[PDB]
RNA sequence: AUCCUUAUGCACGGGAAAUACGCAUAUCAGUGAGGAUUCGUCCGAGAUUGUGUUUUUGCUGGUUUAAUUAUAA
């Protein structure tokens, strides 16, 4: 069962998926912790979901920690 | 790995022609042509479905 | 750069309505398959090229149409018929496109 | 004007420079696919016992020779 | 000539044969003041990048290994040898001596054909490969 | 006289399948060619560079042109029509041989 | 599209000029072949001469018996062909045997009153 | 060529079997000047003659142009018919039908000049345009006289592997070209080497076929070797022929040809034991090495009597005078040799006597008494010959048997395969592509297309009676074509009276078909016409071919799927139409009803298949099927009854019902055993 | 509330191409790349360099004979 989940796990959109369900959902919440990281509070059309799969991105790329020690 | 099912051909009223993979193609005519115009139906049903 | 390594490797398959179409172009289509075939006993239909040099056409012609000499329509791919490079097809449209307000210009003056 | 046999018959393949001047035949459509598939099948059921079985085939010369083998007025 | 190493002794040679499992040992017999020599090796000088991946050139001296002159019956100026998995390799190139080689090949592609047709040959365990040119017009 | 080299190869080499279609959209879009043309007689200065090989008759090795085909299909036509006016005004002489 | 013997100027040029013309008004046998080998000729020979033998009647295969050896090879063989099946109603023998066997005054006046 | 060269009287020898003997020919024999190869120098004319003939040639031209409009007259042909090739512009060139657009090209004998520098290829003829000049040169009989210098088709055949082919003549006999060979293998992606690898085919195949002369003790003297498990001899190095006479025998293929004939010749005498009072027949043992071993041999087959035998002097199958009076001994042997002959003996009589006699004179050799009989045979010519001690009712067995035993035997049957791989020489009839089960989705494709179909043409009706027999009587026939997309019928009804006047009315049905599809395809405009016309019957395909001359672009199929088209005459509308006609006419139908409106051609084709699959078979207990339900209605408009869709769809599952059960009970074939893809190939054909 | 414009995301349906699509701890580049001209000027984002694959990427389909048992003795 581990070489199932192991690979499913290693995987770049799996690894994305399972960050953007632990980041909240609002609008002044996704924006205020892109505010305090300097990255784009906002790009030119997105719906706020789009904005919050930018939140997953940007900590993934980076490999910043979780907005716990963000903040 | 097997989580998800195997994708099967997709069959339009063109290509309707030359997909032997299925039973029904040329031994019973007219069930497959329901066969593949329902999945044509189908397909589109999903697009309107998302939209609304 | 290295020649990347003589070693064989097993060969794949996929026949599709779009990827006949690709090959199309690199196959030899039925018409360009008869010439290669020499009928024993007797001449071939040739016909002198531009330089000159004899072109045999094997089989291509029915045993009645070189009688007759009517050649043949018979069945042509339009599948590996010559179509540009994505280079020069902008470069014929945009001289095309330019020479029209040429023509334009002359058209009114 | 040759016959083989409220039926109905028709001419049997013939070629034509081939045949030139020649008897010519009249067979019953079904009758023809008939007994062709009659023979066409007895060797294909010989044909899937022989490689299924893997038994060598006595034949030769005679055997392949009889198998090379195989009026009205209106 | 220095792109491509020398072997100094045989137990390099043997070595070199030996700890080589997956591509052809391409070795020249022969000498550095040699006039055949020195060709066959610009030759193979040029060759060795690219072939790098399914074959390696080596480079021996008469003088300075003399044990072998005996065991494959060196002679000329220049013998160039191929071996696989231990295993002396063997083709007939018309110049009837179906072993090692002799003459100066002229074109870059022709020789590397000469090592891709010797490698593909020798994966089979094909002791006699068939090369495409048959040139005993030099021998 | 573009199109004849062409017609006893089987196979096509890139750029001799280019020329093709160049020939081919020439005879589809003739009105579109003949502006194209004129254009190119009354506009066009500057060229892309030709190309040399020689030929070897293990005599004289002589030198060989090869041009951009758009600006083939130009000087195939223009050659046309000079020989056709030319020859049509009787400019040549009896010992031009 | 390459294959050499099909190319004719005549209806090119025709086909073309038309189409330029076309959108203009938008916007406001071949010499080079061998000849026939007389074993293929010989071979149209057998199967016309079946169909010949195939309808006395039918005129129409006289005819054709006629015109494709005569673009084949006509001379002698054609108006002797065409000669020997004319013997009685169909007006067809008639005219193309004029057309064809003709070439002088007299004979051509020989075959006008035959077929009146 | 340009040189002299003699053919020597050796080369001309050739040799022919027929089922009365082995005939020889030599035509050294005859002493006079010796045959020549023929050189150019006969074959071109000279300037002078070239020029001198155009003067006089224009002239005559000019004379004619004058002669005919003096007349008020066109040129016509025939005058000019006696010189076409004659004078320099080529009078031909006059008649052609591109010229108008010619006299608007000018300057061309300097751009044939300038050619050099714009490409790189060397123009041999610079200084001619066909189009313009023509063509000035025919070698034609350069060719003729080359074939009959070397002594015709048959001598130069004797020096090939033709009789190795097995093919009796090669009439039918196509090549497949080398050079397109190379072609089709370049479209794959391959090494350099792989590429020079694949260009040294084309000279195999030259070296097979040339091998008989290329090997022999006289071209290349050397040694012999042996190729290991065969009896062929290499003189010669020859690295090719070696590879491809290893690839010719393979899994020891000499041996099974040997042990062929013999369980041939046993199987033929083992059932004659009574007729010639034989004991026994005993097939010996074998050295397994005894075939390709050529120095000594051992006897095959033994043979036993009743009392004894009469035994002959030891001669040859074909010979006739036979005197049994010289002996009277016991029990007999046969010696099988199978040989590869090359051009300097490809005779089989004397190495069947030479060896005969050595083997026989041998104290090597073992036999089991000193009567016996020899078989050779060459495998290369296809020869065979048999040297004996002879018995009543045996040259006559032999003679009969050894016929069927050349041309029926596996072995060489599979010789003669593996020979013509290497030689790549095929047989065809019809270069077309057939309909096949994989082939068929392709007529739906956008190409108008036709069916033509001739089975009901001409038609006999036989009725029972109480008194006499067979009630028989004329009836009107249609030329039946249909096509599948617009499902639209062209039926040309054949009266009787057409039939009154003729004999042999086979092929008039056939060339009558052929006419009404000219006049049928020239009815419809060139938007219309179809592309792809397709016939049933293979007999159709060259009377067809000769009336469709005219549209080159039409092209031509038969089909190995049997259409079911000759059912549609159970139709009743149909029928009805066609037994009251009295006269050729011409009517249309739609066959699909409308069908297209609701469902897409194909299915409506598909569905038709069924239909008439189905009438062939059980026809009017088919046709309950469709008429249970009166209250489903035939209109006048269609043919077909008009129901829902799912009532088709089960009405097409009972139609299937009838096929798939009448098949197996015709066939003895179970149903449920069969395969999807052999289901769709019993309703397709 | 309806209607419309532009840009972007997802997508049903319809085409065309794969000498085509990409990559770079790499050099420059609206602080002007690359072109055009009728000689007045005009257009305005890629160019170099290395490299991967490219008659091809993934996936599939076809073809190459159960048990049981009955006589009058």
């Amino acid at each position: 069962n581990e070489s199932t989940a192991d690979i499913l796990k290693q995987l770049p959109h799996e690894r994305l998926q399972a960050v953007l369900e632990k980041i909240p959902e609002e609008d002044l919440e996704v924006r205020r912790l892109l505010s305090i990281l300097k990255k784009p509070e906002v790009v030119e059309n997105e719906d706020v979901q789009q904005r919050r799969i930018r939140l997953a991105e940007i900590l993934m790329v980076d490999e910043i920690d979780l907005e716990n020690i963000n903040n | 790995l097997g989580l998800l099912p195997k994708p099967e051909p997709k069959v339009k009223l063109s290509n309707m022609m030359s997909v032997f993979e299925n039973d029904q193609n040329i031994t019973d005519p007219t069930a497959w042509e329901k066969v593949v115009k329902d999945q044509v139906d189908l397909r589109k049903r999903k697009h309107l479905e998302e939209n609304e | 750069k290295a020649l990347p390594i003589p070693e064989d490797q097993p060969k794949k398959k996929r026949a599709g309505r779009k990827f006949r179409k690709y090959k199309e172009k690199f196959r030899l289509s039925h018409v360009r398959q008869l010439q290669n075939r020499m009928e024993f006993g007797k001449q071939e239909q040739t016909v002198l090229d531009s330089y000159g040099e004899e072109v045999g056409l094997g089989m291509s012609n029915t045993s009645l149409q070189q009688a007759v000499g009517a050649t043949s329509g018979s069945r042509r791919s339009a599948g590996n018929q010559a179509k540009l490079t994505k280079v020069m097809k902008h470069r014929i449209s945009e001289a095309n496109q330019q020479a029209d307000e040429f023509l334009i210009s002359l058209g009114h003056n | 004007s040759y016959n083989i046999e409220d039926t109905i018959l028709t001419l049997k393949e013939s070629s034509i420079f081939d045949d030139t001047d020649s008897t010519e035949v009249l067979e019953n459509v079904k009758a023809a696919e008939e007994n062709a598939d009659r023979e066409k099948l007895r060797l294909r059921q010989m044909n899937k016992d022989r490689r299924q079985k893997k038994k060598i085939l006595n034949v030769s010369s005679l055997d392949i020779e009889e198998e090379e083998e195989g009026l009205i007025i209106g | 000539s220095v792109l491509l190493p020398q072997l100094r002794t045989g137990w390099h040679v043997d070595q070199a044969i030996v700890t080589e499992t997956k591509r052809l040992v391409v070795i020249r017999f022969g000498r550095k003041n040699d006039r055949q020599c020195m060709i066959m090796d610009e030759l193979l000088s040029s060759i060795a990048e690219r072939v790098r991946n399914f074959a390696v050139i080596y480079l021996c001296d008469i003088d300075e290994v003399s044990d072998f002159d005996e065991m494959y019956e060196l002679t000329d100026p220049m013998t160039v040898m191929f071996f696989y998995h231990n295993k002396h390799m063997m083709c007939d190139f018309g110049t009837g001596n179906n072993n090692k080689l002799n003459f100066i090949v002229d074109d870059k592609q022709e020789m590397i054909d000469i090592l891709e047709t010797i490698f593909r040959g020798a994966r089979k365990n094909k002791g006699l490969v068939v090369s495409p040119y048959d040139y005993n017009h030099k021998r | 006289d573009l199109k004849d080299v062409y017609a006893s190869k089987v196979r096509l080499n890139a750029s001799e399948r280019e020329e093709l279609a160049l020939i081919e959209e020439a005879y589809d879009n003739p009105h579109d060619t003949l502006n194209r043309i004129k254009k190119y007689l009354l506009t066009q200065r500057v060229f892309k560079p030709v190309d040399i090989t020689m030929m070897e008759n293990y005599q004289n090795i002589s030198p060989v042109y090869s041009v951009d085909p758009l600006e083939k299909i130009t000087d195939a036509y223009l050659d046309q029509y000079l020989w056709y006016e030319a020859d049509q005004r009787k400019l040549f002489p009896n010992w031009i041989k | 599209s390459l294959i050499p013997g099909n190319v004719d100027l005549n209806k090119l040029t025709e086909e073309r000029e038309k189409l330029l013309q076309s959108q203009i008004d938008e916007n406001l046998r071949v010499n080079s072949l061998s000849d026939a080998t007389l074993e293929d000729l010989q071979k149209m020979r057998t199967i016309l001469k079946s169909y010949r033998k195939a309808d006395p009647t039918n005129p129409q295969g006289w005819i054709a018996s006629a015109r494709l050896e005569e673009k084949a090879r006509k001379f002698s063989v054609a108006k002797k062909i065409i000669e020997n099946g004319c013997q009685p109603r169909s007006s067809d023998i008639w005219l193309e045997n004029i057309r064809l066997h003709e070439s002088d005054v007299h004979y051509c006046k020989t075959l006008v009153a035959t077929a009146i | 060529s340009a040189s002299h060269i003699l053919i020597p009287a050796s080369d001309l020898s050739w040799s022919k079997q027929t089922d009365t003997g082995i005939t020889h020919f030599r035509a050294g024999m005859t002493h006079e000047d010796e045959k020549l190869i023929p050189t150019i120098f006969r074959y071109i004319t000279t300037w002078e003659n070239e020029f001198l003939d155009s003067q006089r040639v224009w002239a005559e031209y000019a004379t004619k142009r004058q002669e005919a409009i003096q007349q008020n007259r066109r040129l016509a042909f025939e005058e000019l018919e006696g010189s076409w090739d004659r004078g320099i512009p080529r009078i031909s060139t006059l008649f052609q039908r591109d010229r108008h657009t010619l006299a608007y090209d000018r300057g061309h004998r300097i751009r044939r000049e300038f050619k050099q520098y714009s490409l790189e290829r060397n123009s041999p003829f610079w200084w001619t345009n066909s189009h313009h000049d023509g063509k000035l040169w025919n070698l034609n009989a350069y060719r003729t006289d080359v074939i009959q210098a070397l002594g015709g088709i048959e001598t130069i055949l004797e020096h090939t592997l033709f009789k190795g082919t097995g093919f009796n003549s090669w009439e039918g006999l196509f090549w497949e070209k080398a050079s397109g060979f190379e072609d089709s293998m370049q479209f794959k992606k391959l090494t350099h080497a792989q590429r020079t690898g694949l260009s040294q085919i084309p000279n195999r195949r030259f070296t097979l076929w040339w091998s008989p002369t290329i090997n022999r003790a006289n071209v290349y003297v050397g040694f012999l070797v042996q190729l290991d498990l065969t009896g062929i001899f290499l003189h010669g190095k020859i690295p090719t022929l070696k590879i491809s006479l290893i690839q010719i025998f393979r899994a020891h293929l000499w041996q099974k040809i040997h042990e062929s004939i013999v369980f041939d010749i046993c199987q033929i005498l083992d059932g004659e034991l009574d007729v010639l009072q034989i004991e026994s027949v005993t097939k010996e043992t074998v050295h397994p090495r005894k075939s390709y071993k050529m120095n000594s041999s051992a006897a095959d087959i033994t043979m036993e009597s009743v009392h004894e035998w009469e035994v002959s002097k030891p001669s040859l199958l074909h010979e006739t005078n036979d005197s049994f009076k010289g002996l009277i001994t016991n029990k007999m042997w046969f010696d099988v040799q199978l040989r590869y002959g090359d051009y300097d003996s490809h005779d089989i009589s004397r190495y069947v006597r030479a060896k005969f006699l050595d083997y026989t004179t041998d104290n090597v050799s073992m036999y089991p008494s000193p009567t016996g009989v020899m078989i050779g045979i060459d495998l290369a010519y296809n020869m065979y010959d048999a040297y004996g001690n002879w018995f009543n009712g045996l040259k006559p067995l032999i003679q009969n048997s050894m016929r069927t035993i050349m041309k029926a035997n596996p072995a060489l049957y599979v010789l003669r395969e593996r020979i013509r791989k290497g030689l790549q020489i095929y047989q065809s009839s019809v270069q077309e592509p057939f309909l096949n089960s994989s082939n068929y989705a392709e007529l739906f494709n956008n190409d108008i297309k036709l069916f033509v179909d001739d089975t009901n043409v001409y038609r006999v009706t036989v009725h029972k009676t109480f008194e006499g027999n067979v009630a028989t009587k004329a009836i009107n026939g249609c030329i039946f074509t249909l096509n599948p997309k617009t499902g639209h019928l062209f039926l040309k009804i054949i009266h009787t009276s057409v039939w009154a006047g003729q004999k042999r009315l086979s092929q008039l049905a056939k060339w009558k078909t052929a006419e009404e599809v000219s006049a049928l395809v020239r009815s419809l405009p060139k938007e219309e016409q179809p592309k792809q016309i397709i016939v049933t019957r293979k007999a159709m395909l060259d009377p067809l071919e000769v009336h469709m001359l005219d549209f080159p672009n039409i092209a031509i199929r038969p089909t190995e799927l049997r259409l079911p088209f000759s059912a549609a005459m159970s139709i009743d509308k149909l029928s009805d139409v066609v037994m009251k006609a009295t006269e050729p006419q011409m009517v249309l139908f739609n066959i699909y009803d409308d069908w297209l409106d609701r469902i897409s051609s194909y299915t409506a084709f598909s569905r038709l298949t069924l239909l008439l699959r189905a009438l062939k078979t059980n026809e009017e207990s088919a046709k309950m099927i469709l008429l249970s339900d009166p209250t489903i209605t035939i209109k006048s408009y269609h043919l077909w009854p008009s129901f829902t869709d799912e009532q088709w769809i089960t009405i097409e599952s009972q139609m299937r019902d009838l096929i798939l059960t009448e098949y197996g009970r015709k066939y003895n074939v179970n149903i449920s055993a069969l395969t999807q893809t052999e289901i769709k190939d019993i309703i397709l054909g």
